[PDB]
RNA sequence: CGAAAGGGUCCUGUAAGCAGUAGAGUAGCCUUGUUGUUACGAUCUGCUGAGGGUAAGCCCUCCUUCGCCUAGAUUUC
RNA sequence: GUCCCUACUGAUGAACUCGUCGCAAUGGUAAUUCAGCUUAGUACGAGAGGAACCGCUGAUUCAGAUAAUUGGUUUUUGCGGUUGUCCGACCGGGCAGUGCCGCGAAGCUACCAUCUGCUGGAUAAUGGCUGAACGCCUCUAAGUCAGAAUCCAUGCCAG
RNA sequence: GGGAAGUCGGCUCCGUAACUUGGUACGGACAGGGGAAUCUGCGAGAUUCCCACUGUCCCUAUCUACUAUCUAGCGAAACCACAGCCAAGGGAACGGGCUUGGCAAAAUCAGCGGGGAAAGAA
């Protein structure tokens, strides 16, 4: 099993082996091998933030483009009632409270 | 090149044919000549050499050996030939009953859309008291034929291959009267025959295969340059070859669970390399371990046959004491025989903590 | 036969594997791979390359003081053959291997001991500094659950329940343009 | 059967980020500092043989997940 | 100072219903040289020197394969380092017709790696048996035995 | 950049003291650098290797130029008596059609190294 039998050959090996089990049995008797909700949920929350940061970073790379392309300003493109409603909803706002303005 | 391997053409058949069985005499016992297998790969070994007269005598030498997956073959027929002034003529063949779907796939070319109707009338010939006719065919073989061969096919569905179509061939029966050979084949009907039954360890054999193709290649590689006698450009590779005198070093039983273990290495391990044979998979069946290189790519059909002539060398009368078989990865510079050895060497890991 | 050890990295060097370099001073340099050989030829320090047993032992990534490692060493004084001795040695080798595995598990556990406290502290800081990117329901969802809580007679637990449901249960890019 | 995924096996060589006064150094507070403080910080160390790639001509899959499927065209004594 | 047919080399192919398993006419044809051990310090020889048959093990060239290992090769653009410039900086990346460097699987290669190369008959020079021509004699006239890396075949490639 | 080949290739000066402007004795200095490594505990650190010329050859590197299979579409020219399988023979160093033999089986694809080109004679 990947070891040299001749390298392990040693006359008078019973004394050394019995010393090995004796020291092992000690190790268990002291406890050398004795293995020892809020944390889970806060770790899950941190994982959720990390996901959100990347999903924003991915949006950033999606619109970024490579080399300095002139972009029509935001004040010149018009955005829909449906899209503003969805983001503000995802942001947690009563869209039904107000919005017949446009 | 050699004017002895010309007309440098692609092999007409992928299987490769024996083209010569050893000559037959009735005094020897009844036996089969050839067998079949699939090239799985090749590995490295160390043999304690006993070549009296060699400088490596009583020393350990490192050798390369080819491994052949050999699932047991099934006997499904018996063919009888007669001698004529024009050569051998196949007088008649009588099949087995209950042929397998793999041999029927061999018979069919589009098996999926077909009504799988092969040999149904022949099975009815067995069942419906036309066994008189079948016995008549057996007796015709007994009383008219001079050489008898047996129809046998491999077990792809045990071989780790995407293929499903088996391979038929005739293995010649030698050593007995025609009646004895006919009875032997008839009794061998519907039965698996093993490679340790056909061959055994220490025996040199002959391997028939189709050597790997390389397509249209110029004279520089086609012949080995710096009328048929002049080197020309054309097909190089994919050539039928019969390679002689290859020593059978081991036959592993597949179910042994310690195929790669020797009397020197006490490691319970099998022949399959750590991670599997590259482009082939795992060998889970009987396997044949033979010295040296052998024609054919991995997963290629291979024919193994007995030597035509009784041997003239001391390399064919030698015992092969194996010391260890390499089971490291062939997918790169592998240095561990087993996953247990790799884990013991590298300790425990972060994913080990995460899973446990 | 014998299992060799690579001079550079320490992986098991089996027969056939590797190249051996014979220096003129008379010492042999056995390598297990072309990687190790080329690293030695470009004269890099295995004590500095992190994928080597030399580096790992130097940085204390492996246990180096233990009877399970004192039990095996190169023997220059032969012992007369004895079947009981070899058989008992094989059994002792099995015992030693599994004891070594358990000790190394404990060692790596002790080395990885403090990780959870650091991870939870990082989570504390991240959540405290980014409270605004947490799940924050939906406005229409709130209105519908307000109506449902009015029907069923509570609002807080309906919230903290369907919030959990939606958290237990991705955004595409763009959309089809009408033809 | 196909696409993913998981595990195995190989290749590279220790990810991003955070932290420890380890930290060569760069500067402010108040007065002497015998142990003064506060910030930045190469480089180091730890989390970390981690991180990434892995069949495209690597290996395996017990219900790992999803999907597919008895077709439609020609020709034949 | 006047791109075509064909040979050769490979690859497809209509008709004989498709298919599987075969046979073998004919054509091609392959192995080669050296060394070491034993025989044996023997036969032989005054001495100096000094073989061979059987048996065994290697090497040259040639031929046919093969990739476990070991080198080489890298668009795995796989991973890492690094130059110039750029994306405001970090991160992550583009460009330099593959920027440069290191390692690098897989595949491909290499007497830079490894494996394999097989036996019957008939003959030539020649040496014989029986025995005439020719009452001796004679291997020849009738009859017949052996014998060369030669010839024809098997093994081998095509079909 | 590397390998190969040939070679004959590798491995005195300043100050001081007497003498006729120059020599004479004394004191001090001189008669390397670069690159690659190995060994002992960065160390006077110790030890090992390579440095050449050529009107020579080859290979690697860079640049320049020509370099290209199939499919859809488009689309010539050169050249063309008719043809194209061999061996012997066919008096005029003449054969491609003739004699008599070897033979000889549709339709094609690709490669290409042979043939379908040569004198005139003092
Ligand atoms: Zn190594």
């Amino acid at each position: 099993d990947g070891k040299n039998v001749y390298d392990y050959i040693d006359p008078d090996i019973d004394a050394k082996l019995q010393a090995l089990e004796e020291e092992e049995e000690r190790l268990e008797k002291e406890g050398f091998y004795d293995e020892d909700e809020e944390e889970e949920e806060i770790l899950q929350k941190a994982e959720y933030i990390r996901e959100q940061h990347a999903l924003i970073r991915n949006e950033a790379k999606m619109r970024k483009s490579l080399k300095n392309r002139a972009i029509i300003p935001r004040k010149a493109v018009k955005k829909p009632l449906s899209q503003l409603e969805d983001h503000l909803d995802q942001l947690g706002v009563d869209t039904e409270a107000i919005g017949l303005r446009a | 090149g050699s004017l002895a391997f010309l007309p440098r053409k692609r092999a007409a058949r992928h299987r490769g044919r024996v083209k010569s069985f050893p000559k037959d005499d009735p005094k020897k016992p009844v036996h089969l000549t050839a067998a079949m297998g699939y090239k799985a790969g090749m590995t490295t070994i160390v043999r304690d050499l006993d070549r009296p007269g060699a400088k490596a005598h009583k020393k350990e030498v490192v050798e390369a050996v080819t491994i052949i997956d050999c699932p047991p073959m099934v006997v499904v027929g018996l063919v009888g030939y007669i001698e004529t002034p024009r050569g051998l003529r196949s007088l008649t063949t009588v099949w087995a009953e209950h042929l397998s779907d793999e041999v029927k796939r061999r018979f069919y070319k589009n098996w999926y859309k077909s009504k799988k109707k092969a040999f149904t009338k022949y099975a009815k010939k067995y069942a419906e008291n036309n066994g008189a006719s079948i016995t008549r065919e057996l007796e015709r073989i007994k009383k008219y034929c001079t050489v008898v061969r047996v129809l046998a096919h491999t077990q792809i569905r045990k071989t780790p291959l995407k293929q499903k179509k088996a391979h038929l061939m005739e293995i010649q029966i030698n050593g007995g009267s025609v009646a004895d050979k006919v009875e032997f084949g008839r009794s061998l009907f519907e039965k698996p025959v093993t490679i340790d039954t056909i061959f055994e360890k220490d025996e040199m054999i002959d391997v028939i295969a189709v050597t790997k193709g390389h397509g249209f290649v110029g004279v520089t590689a086609r012949w080995g340059t710096k009328q048929w006698t002049v080197a020309r450009a054309g097909q190089m590779g994919y050539h039928h070859r019969t390679s002689v005198n290859h020593k059978i070093y081991r036959i592993g039983k597949g179910d042994d669970e310690a195929n790669a273990s020797t009397e020197t290495d006490l490691t319970k391990k099998k022949i399959t390399p750590m991670g599997g044979f590259v482009r082939y998979g795992e060998v889970n069946n009987d396997y044949v371990m033979i010295k040296g290189s052998v024609p054919g790519v991995k997963k290629r059909i291979m024919t193994l046959r007995k030597s035509l002539f009784t041997h003239t060398s001391r390399k064919a009368l030698e015992k092969v004491e194996l010391k260890w078989i390499d089971t490291s990865s062939e997918f790169g510079h592998g240095a561990f025989q087993t996953a247990a050895e790799k884990k013991q060497f590298m300790g425990t890991l972060k994913k080990d903590l995460q899973t446990s | 036969m014998r299992i060799e050890n690579c001079f550079f990295c320490g992986r098991p060097a089996w027969p056939s594997k590797g190249i051996t370099f014979m220096r003129n001073d008379g010492k042999a340099f056995r390598f297990c791979r072309s990687k190790c050989h080329k690293n030695f030829k470009m004269k890099r320090n295995p004590r500095k390359l992190k994928w080597t047993k030399a580096y790992r032992k130097n940085a204390g990534k492996e246990m180096v003081v233990d009877s399970t490692l004192q039990f095996a060493a190169r023997r220059n004084v032969p012992v007369r053959y004895n079947r009981e001795l070899w058989q008992k040695t094989l059994k002792a080798m099995e015992r030693i291997s599994e004891i070594r595995a358990r000790r190394e598990r404990v060692f790596y556990k002790k080395r990885m001991a403090g990780k959870r406290a650091r991870e939870v502290a990082a989570a504390r800081k991240l959540v405290a500094e980014n409270e605004h990117l947490l799940p924050r329901l939906r406005g229409s969802e709130k209105r519908r659950l307000a109506e449902l809580a009015a029907e069923r007679g509570d609002v807080e637990e309906l919230e903290r329940e369907e919030l959990a449901k939606l958290a237990s249960k991705s955004k595409a890019f763009g959309g089809e343009v009408r033809r």
